[PDB]
RNA sequence: UCAUAGGAUAUGAGAAGGCAGACCCGGGGAACUGAAACAUCUAAGUACCCGGAGGAAGAGAAAGCAAAUGCGAUUCCCUGAGUAGCGGCGAGCGAAACGGGAUUAGCCCAAACCAAGAGGCUUGCCUCUUGGGGUUGUAGGACACUCUGUACGGAGUUACAAA
RNA sequence: GUGGAUCCUGAGUACGGCGGAACACGUGAAAUUCCGUCGGAAUCCGGGAGGACCAUCUCCCAAGGCUAAAUACUCCCUAGU
RNA sequence: AAGCAGAAGAUGCGGAGCCGCAGCGAAAGCGAGUCUGAAUAGGGCGCAUGAGUACGUGGUCGUAGACCCGAAACCAGGUGA
RNA sequence: CUGGAAGGUUAAGAGGAGCGCUUAGCGUAAGCGAAGGUGCGAAUUGAAGCCCCAGUAAACGGCGGCCGUAACUAUAACGGU
RNA sequence: UGAUAUUGAAUGUUGGUACAGCUUGUACAGGAUAGGUAGGAGCCUUGGAAACCGGAGCGCCAGCUUCGGUGGAGGCAUCGGUGGGAUACUACCCUGGCUGUAUUGACCUUCUAACCCGCCGCCCUUAUCGGGCGGGGAGACAGUGUCAGGUGGGCAGUUUGACUGGGGCGGUCGCCUCCUAAAAGGUAACGGAGGCGCCCAAAGGUUCCCUCAGAAUGGUUGGAAAUCAUUCGCAGAGUGUAAAGGCACAAGGGAGCUUGACUGCGAGACCUACAAGUCGAGCAGGGACGAAAGUCGGGCUUAGUGAUCCGGUGGUUCCGCAUGGA
RNA sequence: GCGGGGUGGAGCAGUUCGGUAGCUCGUCGGGCUCAUAACCCGAAGGUCGCAGGUUCAAAUCCUGCCCCCGCAA
RNA sequence: GGAGGUAUG
């Protein structure tokens, strides 16, 4: 129901962040602009499948 | 060529929201397999097929298939494929496609306008969709819900063609009879787990019963064991408590004071406790080792067309009724009527105009010649053949359109009885399975306070429990029922009169669907009267001769007449 | 039936058994115990039983160690090192090569080929038996070519023949 | 000592599967060695090893045997501490 | 150190090897720095603020029965009707 | 326990679709890649047992609850579940 | 119980592989049983056309198929039409079925020479052992070896909790809040009360604005109590979730934009046997909100969790047992 | 104090997992019969022990309260 | 034409 997720940067693919979401409230792959340490800038991170 | 595995699925998992649809499915499709994928509505059959085809990516698992494999997919949203037919003409070798088409009964498809091609019968859509898939020369056929709208012709065609097909075929169907002719294996998808059965669908049914019976029996045996041991434990406990309680109160005053008295008795109590602990531990360990889960308790679809009051005799009359489309006459000078309580089956091949007439009766189509009278006081419920009527965006409640709490409660309660729970109600209809969409349309019918039921192909997209429940209910309904179905069994059970679409004429026949087909031309009906009377005399004389000894003088006269009458029988034949 | 088994006679410083409660090489092979329980593991290839022996036994003259302008049989001591590693990665188990030393020692066949002889004639082939020949690796040998000795000289009963 | 025409250079062997054991190394990425069972090479244009395995290179030539010294031990003998 | 000379000795020879003078890092590696890090930033561990080594005595610890005595048992090979 | 018959499930062993590593070669590179070797290997095949179906109790074993009812009452021959 | 070795021979049946032959091909229309593609105007013809008959297979009941006997000169086409497609004939192929050649197993019988005989006769031999020979029976099984599955208290090695007003039962075992707790902190009992093993994509951040509960009175449905309107009204409300401590320059309510529920860290502190746990200004990178100051490293604070070993996955200027890879 | 039960008149499901309140017998009304039974045709009878919450929806989930039955007592 | 046998009240 509420599960752990990992957000991968959409530029370099790196799984930079882990978080949780409630699957019933947010069933779709979440996206968040977060700092990617590899790219040294804020980039869109999308939940991995 | 061989039986090399063509499609191999392993550990296929797929979920939607929180609902697991497919849970750990391992199966292989080999060359020449004719597999029936069965299971009730919403079990995931279309979902599975789409994953096999590749329209939906699974959450876990691998799908192994030849990289070059061509997979012909009949799909459920024919509307999309048929709308692209104009585009398909440029991409497919015209010749082969049209060769098939004519066999399926779509004659001269070349000449159809884009209007007609957008106005097709649902049975025509399927016939056109089938011809397209087979002209593409696929190596693997997936046929989601075929024979739904097909007539006798298209079913004979689809059978004879499936048999010929060289590759494997996966058929998703609820039609017992179509499966009983084309498939040799059944994939039953229940509780998100696929079970395998050998043979056709009828034997699957039988074998499934036995598996359920065996499973049920075994579960009961285990439960009996558990209860036995719990009864033991309860008894031993009680004893242990009593033992400790009495440890200090036994014997006379002096004997109670003996040294070590209560310790002796309490030691005995401790032994009883050890038995309980051992019984418990063993029971727990045994369950962990082997704990059968309670067998599935199949849900029971329940819905009843509550009977209305009394109304009047006439409800429909047609005089010199003629319907045309541009220059094509659908039917001409066709007089018929329907009275209250008639159970009318509309019989006719695909495209003959069955659905057209219904739209005229409802008043959606006013473009006809003649008089078509309908009682103004007739409230009609109407399950439409075209499932795509409902906007596949609205939720179940929005499609019903009820706003007051009382109406909502009835609608929600009925939906729940039909197996659509809160989860599915709040979702856009576009997500519902094709049979779930049909249970939503049924609720819109039940919530109407009506007098007539028009059921246009009521057995497509419906599982055995829903079809069986519908059959029971419709047999009890005292109002008028008009049903179009090419499932002749369903028609033959429900309908007692027929409107036949033949040669651009609608004729009413006062007989059951089964009798009409098995008729035999009356070319010699003026002579059958003679054959009937003479033969009945033969029976009378033959009967008497059976009871009399040859030595009775009465025997001689009867034998002469018998031989003479037999000569007459020969002369008439 | 020839034969063979079997039987008889003669000839044998042939074997047998013992132990030195040790050492050596093998066939079989525990458990207590440790792991703070216990089964993988440990104890331990130990105790014990059995066989073969010898004054020693086993190993041994590279299908080796290594990664250098390399080394050059085996065995044992020092060291590597409680390292590398193995391990319910737990308890524990635990090297080897290089380097320094003791001691030093290398050889002989099978096969190709030659000669002789014999039996299967398998019929100009083959097998077996004698002697010669021959023994190794960026190859050696046979086989061809030369040179050379045939004891002048060398070795030896601890291998390299045997008293 | 010179030849590189031809011939010889250890076969149910090496090696492999399966089951065990020995290697410090408990199946592990497990090389190397040994056993039972089954299968089963090349043979000089050949073969083996350098810790799965392949390629290149380096080093050797298995499936025959013999070989003293340095080492281990003492029931016993002699002389002694 | 083994080992070779020597009274079963001292000693002489024997420099292989061992510890220390340099640390940081998992490692490549760099070095009074180094690792982390994008960073001449901060921080960790080090250096500047230094003494080790060989032998002997004593205290304690590890492996050995390990301060001494004591089971009921287990296992192996035998001896007894 | 005995006897069945198909079918389902199952091991070794047979089968080797395919995939990885290696590299002659192709190529400016990236990378692709024959053959051979090598590490994995799916389909198919593969018995008993089990599942399934019958029988067997001098086989192991087991051998119930609640409610009502008769012209004194009380109990129920009787009835319900 | 199966595979396999010991372990052989012949036959029959039935599948797979390769080849060859026999051939096999009906939507509708069209002259009718039109398999695909290619060339195609001549081809066949006493080397027997058509036609007659017999035989046979198939068959959609139209019919085509070929072994043939009578038969003796035509028969067929591109043209024509039909249709989606054209008819002869030839070249290369496919569907289906059939036969044969060669393999490949599985299975069926049968055989005899392996193996077996606790059968008979003879010899060794005064011998109920053993061995040899000759019959007979059985026979490729059995037995035995290797491997595998099932069964297996017949036998074997072991395991089968602690706290505790004795032990046992019951209860408890980790974490958060309060009281006991004696006005810092800490503080026990099987002392008194409860909660936790989450929840939120906004219920987080920022910018701006904002007050709550309750009562009286007035009001259509309307009722003690729904919505309004005035007066009184420190919190008598609310604060996701226990309790305590806080909160009205709000931490409570509403709205706009956003993702700081950031990356590297971290002076210095709290707590503490250790392992852990907690707080943290400030620095750098790149951002959200804001005009700016500035705030933001989740939530009013304090529960919502599990060492190591061992595995899975992603990244990687690391290592790679001669060398390059792996 | 510790457990189990309260569903039309009787005996029983359904409760875990919310979705039209049911099965057998009985009662009541009307037929058949001279009349009763059997039989045939219809109907009533519980809002699931009681009172509140949660929910669109509660016999079912939660909160309290009252009865019945077992033990201890 | 007659003999013998073969549910409640
Ligand atoms: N894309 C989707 N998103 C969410 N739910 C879905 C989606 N597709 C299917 N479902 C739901 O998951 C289940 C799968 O339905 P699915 O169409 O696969 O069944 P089906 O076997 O085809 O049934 P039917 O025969 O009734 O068509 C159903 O409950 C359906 O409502
Ligand atoms: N507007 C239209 N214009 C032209 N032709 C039409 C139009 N609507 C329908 N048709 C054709 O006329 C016939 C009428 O089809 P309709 O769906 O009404 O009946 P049906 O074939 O008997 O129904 P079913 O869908 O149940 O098989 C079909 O051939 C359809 O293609
Ligand atoms: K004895
Ligand atoms: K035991
Ligand atoms: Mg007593
Ligand atoms: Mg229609
Ligand atoms: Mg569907
Ligand atoms: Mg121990
Ligand atoms: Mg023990
Ligand atoms: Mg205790
Ligand atoms: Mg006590
Ligand atoms: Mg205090
Ligand atoms: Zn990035």
């Amino acid at each position: 129901m509420r599960v752990n997720i990992t957000l991968a940067c959409t530029e370099c693919g790196e799984r930079n962040y882990i978080s949780k979401k409630n699957k019933r409230n947010n069933p779709d792959r979440v996206e968040f602009k977060k700092y990617c340490p590899r790219d040294k800038k804020s980039t869109l991170h999308r939940e991995t499948k | 060529k061989n039986q090399r595995t063509i499609v191999k699925v392993s550990g296929l998992e797929k979920s939607f929201h929180l609902r697991k649809v497919l849970q750990n499915l391992h199966f292989e499709i080999k060359n020449g397999d004719r597999i029936g994928l069965v299971g009730y509505n919403g079990t995931g059959k279309t979902t599975l097929a789409n994953i096999i085809f590749g329209k939906i990516t699974p959450d876990n698992g691998l799908i192994e298939k030849s990289r070059d494999l061509r997979m012909g997919y009949l799909s459920q949203s024919i509307d999309y494929e048929v709308s692209h037919f104009q585009q398909s003409i440029a991409e497919v070798e015209e010749h082969e496609l049209f060769q098939h088409a004519s066999s399926l009964g779509l004659n001269k498809v070349f000449d159809w306008s884009e209007d007609r091609l957008t106005h097709l019968s649902g049975g025509e859509k399927l016939k056109l969709a089938l011809s397209m898939v087979w002209a593409t020369k696929p190596d693997f056929l997936i046929l989601d819900q075929p024979t739904n709208h097909l007539d006798f012709t298209g079913i004979n065609w689809l059978v004879s063609e499936l048999e010929k097909f060289h590759g494997p075929v996966l058929i998703i169907s609820h039609d017992r009879h179509f499966l009983d002719k084309t498939v040799n294996r059944i994939f039953e998808l229940e509780e998100s787990r696929i079970q395998f059965f050998n043979g056709n669908y009828s034997d699957y049914r039988i074998e499934k019963e036995q598996r359920i019976a065996n499973q049920r029996h075994q579960y009961q045996v285990q439960q009996r064991q558990i209860e036995k041991i719990e009864t033991q434990m309860v008894q031993l406990k009680s004893w242990s408590e009593k033992a400790h309680r009495d440890s200090t109160k036994q014997g006379s005053a002096s004997e109670r004071r003996q040294i070590g008295f209560k310790e002796y008795h309490r030691v005995k109590a401790k032994k009883l406790d050890n038995q309980v602990k051992s019984k418990m531990k063993r029971l727990q360990n045994e369950l962990n080792k082997h704990k059968l889960e309670k067998p599935n308790e199949e849900a029971a679809v329940r819905f009843q067309f509550d009977s209305h009051g009394k109304r009047g005799k006439r409800i429909i009359e047609a005089k010199k009724l003629t319907k045309m489309f541009d220059d094509r006459i659908l039917f001409q000078d066709s007089p018929f009527y329907i009275n209250h309580g008639d159970r009318i089956g509309l019989l006719g091949e695909n495209g003959c105009g069955k659905t057209t007439l219904i739209k005229m009766i409802l008043g959606d189509d006013l473009s006809f010649v003649g008089e078509l009278w309908k009682s103004d006081s007739v409230k009609i419920a109407y399950l439409s053949q075209d499932v795509a009527d409902l906007s596949a965006d609205k939720t179940a409640i929005e499609a019903l359109g009820f706003t007051d709490r009382e109406s909502i409660l009835k609608a929600r309660t009925l939906l729940a009885n039909l197996g659509l729970k809160e989860q599915l109600i709040t979702k856009p209809i576009g997500t519902l399975s094709l049979g779930e969409r049909t249970r939503v349309k049924l609720v819109d019918m039940l919530m109407k306070e009506y007098d007539v039921l028009i059921l246009d192909q009521p057995t497509n997209h419906l599982d055995l429990p829903s079809r069986e429940q519908l059959e029971q209910t419709l047999s009890e309904f005292t109002g008028t029922i008009i049903t179009v179905s090419h499932d002749h069994y369903f028609l033959n059970k429900l309908c007692d009169r027929l409107l036949v679409f033949e040669n651009q004429q609608i004729k009413r026949f006062e007989m059951k669907p089964q009798e009409y087909l098995n008729k035999d031309v009356k070319s010699g009906d003026r002579s059958e009267e003679a054959m009937l009377i003479i033969e009945n005399k033969i029976a009378l004389i033959l009967g008497e001769l059976s009871l009399i000894d040859q030595n009775n003088p009465k025997y001689y006269r009867l034998d002469e007449e018998f031989n003479e009458l037999l000569k007459q029988k020969r002369n008439l034949k």
